């Protein structure tokens, strides 16, 4: 396949994505969800393992790192330690509201790619790291876990595999850091959410000091149904190296914001004029497009016209695909404005761990701070990209360089607009 | 918005706060979920229930789940001043919580902030003379497609104009308790001049399955 | 021997497997810069001060807590590790204060010392600082938060050898203070310790407060004698009179700590 | 029938302040026995 998209709904994995069906057992039963559990139980971790590498799934976290690669660090002996899965429920990310939809209206889908996912990696329980926010979506979950464990399906004796495995949701309490691997682990042992370093990496010393693979909802929740519909089905899907499907949250300055389960290597203006309805006053009255969330280096409109939503060919975009939230922002918007507000809220959400953000990312917020009134001078700007690139790598988490990359699109393709807000500031002031 | 405690007579470890018995039976269940020798893996969710049943987080809840825990205090009043949701300062009976990051900022949730405080008659932080409003002013939620919207203490409020916020706070003022949703048309998250996708109805159990299973 | 070969700068050595890349750079004479590392504390990795280059790899690493591997050709001296020095010092002199004349600190302090040796000699920094509320902690140790680089040597020190648990850090972001939260006296039979592991002024002794200064100061290396336990002590004078006392190192007695009735 | 006009996800209107606290207790009973480090904590 060459061009990509226009996905049919008998190819969704995320049927029910609108709450228009039942989410409980009974809706989710009839929907294909925990149909022949037990036979991809039997069948053994390098079964699942090899289904979930062919498929080509990548992270959906946002990484993207290869998830059967990733899978399959736990499979190995047992060291006296439990193994755990952790699925990663937080959901911090400005723009990004789709593990929302899938805990709210699949969840039986969540909680049969926990039991599928920790019978790969040989895992004894599953917690689902849920944010603390999402409170009604916690019960929501757990009213179908305990359908689960009713219907037999987890628990003692899993869908009548012989094997055991719990699920536990643990709340957050109000950290977007907290949605960082390291530190989720942190904050399910009950401490401040701190990213660990790494090494050690989760499969060696994770949650209390187990095997432990935390991984996102959607890269959970569609294992089962690559487990089902088979690995080539899903790499049917999408670019090579970029396969499957794609939840995608298209919002900002768009008629129609919305949530959409799209192929994955779909152009972006596609996905925004024939999901979203098309930016705010005609594709003309764009101005720029955050791809992927907040941490994604934005697009202006001359790259939005051709560039595809996968990851590959937003690292040739100079941006990266991140969690797939469109944030799309129109001519009328103070783009300084919402990059300065973005850079706040990076360290507002910044755990204070290490130097660099810390430092650094206060530091770029009063930076950018005067540069939305102007109370600047144009070497300033150079300067600010090399805080943020003093602050990018030198990290212990990633939330360094998420707060370096808005700062460095935002000078990389609007570098005149800076320019002429500092000196109308400096003409109308002195 | 400080992070030392100073003692005033209503904040002290001489408070009175201990937990009711249908919570340390909630305690109990919260406990079971950890390993045994990893009960410290508690303390989020066990100081986040003092918040349900107190409202706030005196430091005799910080303590409490300190002792039941066998933790240090400083082990619990890390994790109280490290997560945003944790008063440790008295809020209203409605913490309405307005979200101005960037999918909400471009969507208009000034007009928002500014209706809640001229209708409320405080700014960002205080709380109205009769203890049932707080308003403040919170990074992301996680509905941005839903932008703009607020949380009020469990729900989210989403899709709202001013008039729309002004009602919500006119009905809490009432005492009913409004239905935390769209106030637009649309019901979660779909495109709002209807399905752009997933109109057929779904296929059910054993479509698409490979052989071999 | 399991002992795996590592290049410092080129140079070919021997290490123990699970050896850190700082403790690989020391073998060869070398000591990288840091500040929450401490041989005697746990890794906290908080301060990125560590970052060397691995050639061949793209990302500078924390020496203090990154285990080498094989063949790793450890760059101490690197255009790239030189840069993540100068970075790193320059976000940890961005909110320091300007209290160096009136810092006891000043002249031992290493926060000065590889100031001058491993970062810029000039400030970026066209906004305002940080000040932080002061920590009453004792009549021993005095405090001076807006010093402090946030290193957590303080809590590793307290949890670890005092065995405390009672420093820590409260709040998230540029506004995480290290202290006891409340109004609590941090009294330990080895709490002055921490005014030796502290890298800046932040943690100062209060009898030594203001009375003299480190380079005028005549080392005389003595023995404890308020216990049986001989720890091995510098007493510093200045001009005939005992100044200060601070430890020696002796690897069989005292680590490098002392009781608070030695200090 | 088939519907796709009404929002079946109506069962959080009646959550309150201790629906997932109260699930938790109830779940409580489904669970396989905990495993043990060996100790009663890393003070212990
Ligand atoms: N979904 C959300 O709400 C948010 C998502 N993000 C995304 O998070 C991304 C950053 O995530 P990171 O995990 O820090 O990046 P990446 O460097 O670490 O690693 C991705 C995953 O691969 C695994 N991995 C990579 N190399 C490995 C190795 N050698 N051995 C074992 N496991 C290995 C890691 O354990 C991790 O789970 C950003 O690009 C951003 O798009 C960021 C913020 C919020
Ligand atoms: C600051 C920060 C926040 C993150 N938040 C989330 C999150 O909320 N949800 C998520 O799935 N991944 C988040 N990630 C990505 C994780 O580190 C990790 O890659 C992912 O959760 C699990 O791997 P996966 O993508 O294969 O599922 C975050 C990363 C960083 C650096
Ligand atoms: S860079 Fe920021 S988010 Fe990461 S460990 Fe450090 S303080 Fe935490
Ligand atoms: S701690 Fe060091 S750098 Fe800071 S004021 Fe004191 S002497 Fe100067
Ligand atoms: S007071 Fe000193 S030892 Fe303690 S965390 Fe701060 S800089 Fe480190
Ligand atoms: S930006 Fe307001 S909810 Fe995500
Ligand atoms: S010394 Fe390695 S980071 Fe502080
Ligand atoms: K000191």
């Amino acid at each position: 396949k060459t061009s990509f998209g226009s996905l049919k709904d008998e190819d969704r994995i995320f049927t029910n994505l609108y709450g228009r069906h039942d989410w409980r057992l009974k809706g989710a039963q009839s929907r294909g969800d925990w149909y022949k559990t037990k036979e991809i139980l039997l069948k053994g971790p390098d079964w699942i393992l090899g289904e979930v590498k062919t498929s080509g799934l990548r992270g959906r976290g946002g990484a993207g790192f290869p998830t059967g690669l990733k899978w399959s660090f736990m499979n190995k002996p047992s060291d006296g330690r439990p193994k755990y899965l952790v699925v990663n429920a937080d959901e911090g990310e400005p723009g990004t509201c789709k593990d929302r939809e899938i805990i709210r209206h699949d969840p039986h889908k969540l909680v049969e790619g926990c039991l599928v996912g920790g019978r790969a990696m040989g895992a004894r329980a599953a917690y689902i790291y849920i944010r603390g926010e999402f409170y009604n979506e916690a019960s929501n979950l757990q009213v179908a876990i305990r359908e689960a464990y009713e219907a037999g399906l987890i628990g003692k004796n899993a869908c009548g595999s012989g094997y055991d495995f719990d699920v536990f949701v643990v709340r957050g309490a109000g950290a977007y850091i907290c949605g960082e691997e390291t530190a989720l682990i942190e904050s399910i042992e009950g401490k401040q959410g701190k990213p660990r370093l790494k090494p050690p990496f989760p499969a060696d010393v994770g949650v209390f000091g187990c095997p432990t693979t935390v991984a996102n909802v959607e890269t959970v929740a569609v294992s089962p149904t690559i487990c089902r519909r088979g690995g080539a089905w899903f790499a049917s899907f999408g670019r090579e190296r970029n396969s499957g499907t794609k939840l995608f949250n298209i919002s900002g300055h768009v008629n129609n914001p919305c949530t959409v389960e799209e192929e994955m290597s779909v152009p972006l203006k596609e996905l925004i004029e024939k999901h979203a309805g098309g930016v705010t006053g005609g594709w003309d009255n764009l101005l720029a497009v955050i791809p992927g969330g907040s941490s994604t280096p934005l697009i202006p409109k001359s790259v939005c016209e051709t560039v595809l939503m996968d990851f590959d060919a937003l690292i040739q975009a100079q941006t990266g695909l991140g969690t797939a939230a469109v944030i799309v922002m129109d001519r009328s918007t103070d783009i300084v404005k919402a990059i300065a507000r973005l850079i706040e809220f990076y360290k507002h959400e910044s755990c204070g761990q290490c130097t660099p953000c810390r430092e650094g990312v206060d530091w770029m917020n009063k930076v950018m701070a005067r540069f939305v009134r102007g109370d600047a001078r144009p070497a300033e700007i150079d300067s600010l990209w090399e805080i943020s690139k003093q602050i990018e790598g030198h990290t212990i988490c990633a939330l360094g360089d998420g707060a370096a990359w808005p700062v460095q699109g935002l000078i990389r393709h609007f570098r005149p607009e800076l320019e002429e807000r500092m000196q109308r500031f400096a003409q109308q002031h002195q | 918005a400080l992070f030392v405690h100073r003692d005033t007579p209503k904040n002290n470890p001489e408070t009175p706060f201990d937990f009711t018995p249908e919570n340390y039976k909630r305690i109990e269940a919260i406990v079971k979920n950890y390993p045994e020798g990893h009960k410290a893996a508690a303390v989020l969710p066990v100081l986040d229930l003092a918040q349900r049943q107190n409202g706030w987080l005196p430091i005799s809840a910080m303590n409490k789940v300190a002792e039941i825990l066998q933790v240090p205090p400083m082990r619990v009043y890390e994790v109280a001043t490290f997560y945003t949701m944790y008063n440790r300062k008295p809020v209203g009976k409605y913490h309405i919580q307005v979200c101005t990051t960037t999918p909400c900022m471009l969507r208009n949730s000034d007009s928002i902030l500014e209706a809640i405080q001229k209708k409320l008659g405080i700014k960002v932080g205080e709380t109205t003379p009769d203890k049932l409003f707080t308003l403040i002013e919170v990074e992301c939620l996680g509905a941005c497609v839903n932008a703009p919207m607020v949380q009020i203490n469990d729900n989210y409020y989403e899709d709202l104009t001013p008039k729309d916020i002004e009602e919500i706070i006119d009905e809490l003022k009432a005492g009913k308790i409004p239905k935390p949703g769209p106030r637009s048309g649309r019901f979660s998250c779909e495109p709002a001049g209807g399905l752009t996708s997933l109109t057929e109805p779904p296929k059910g159990p054993g479509f698409g399955v490979q052989a071999g299973l | 021997s399991n002992l795996i070969e590592v290049f410092v700068d080129g140079q070919s050595v021997m290490v123990e497997p699970g050896t850190t890349v700082l403790q690989a750079c020391e073998k060869v004479g070398m000591q990288i810069p840091r500040f929450c590392y401490h041989e005697r504390l746990s890794v906290a990795g908080n301060c990125r001060m560590c970052l060397v280059e691995i050639e061949k790899a793209p990302k500078v690493v924390a020496a203090c807590a990154m285990p080498v591997m094989k063949g790793w050709n450890i760059l101490t001296n690197s255009e790239k590790t030189k840069k993540a020095r100068e970075g790193v010092m320059e976000f940890l002199l961005a909110n320091h204060p300007l209290d160096c004349p009136i810092c006891d600190q000043g002249g031992e302090c290493d926060l000065q010392d590889q100031s001058m040796m491993f970062g810029s000699d000039r400030s970026r920094f066209l906004e305002g600082k940080r000040a932080v509320e002061d920590k009453n902690i004792g009549p021993l140790v005095k405090t001076i938060m807006t010093r402090c680089i946030q290193c957590t040597r303080c809590i590793r020190f307290a949890s670890e050898i005092a065995g405390v648990d009672d420093l820590g850090t409260t709040g998230r972001g540029n506004d995480m203070q290290v202290g006891t939260y409340i109004e609590k006296m941090f009294m330990s039979e080895l709490s002055g310790n921490i005014i030796d592991i502290c890298p800046v002024g932040a943690l100062t002794s209060k009898p030594y407060a203001f009375t003299a200064r480190p380079w005028e100061t005549r080392k005389t290396e003595s023995i404890d004698v308020m216990d049986a336990v001989g720890s091995n002590i510098v007493v510093s004078t200045r001009t005939g009179e005992v100044m200060r006392i601070l430890p020696r190192m002796h690897e069989d007695i005292n680590e490098e700590w002392i009781s608070d009735k030695t200090r | 029938p088939f519907d796709n006009t009404t929002y079946k996800n109506l069962q959080h209107h009646d959550y309150s302040t201790y629906t997932f606290l109260d699930l938790n207790l109830d779940l409580s009973k489904f669970r396989m026995p905990q495993p043990s480090s060996g100790r009663e904590s890393p003070r212990h």
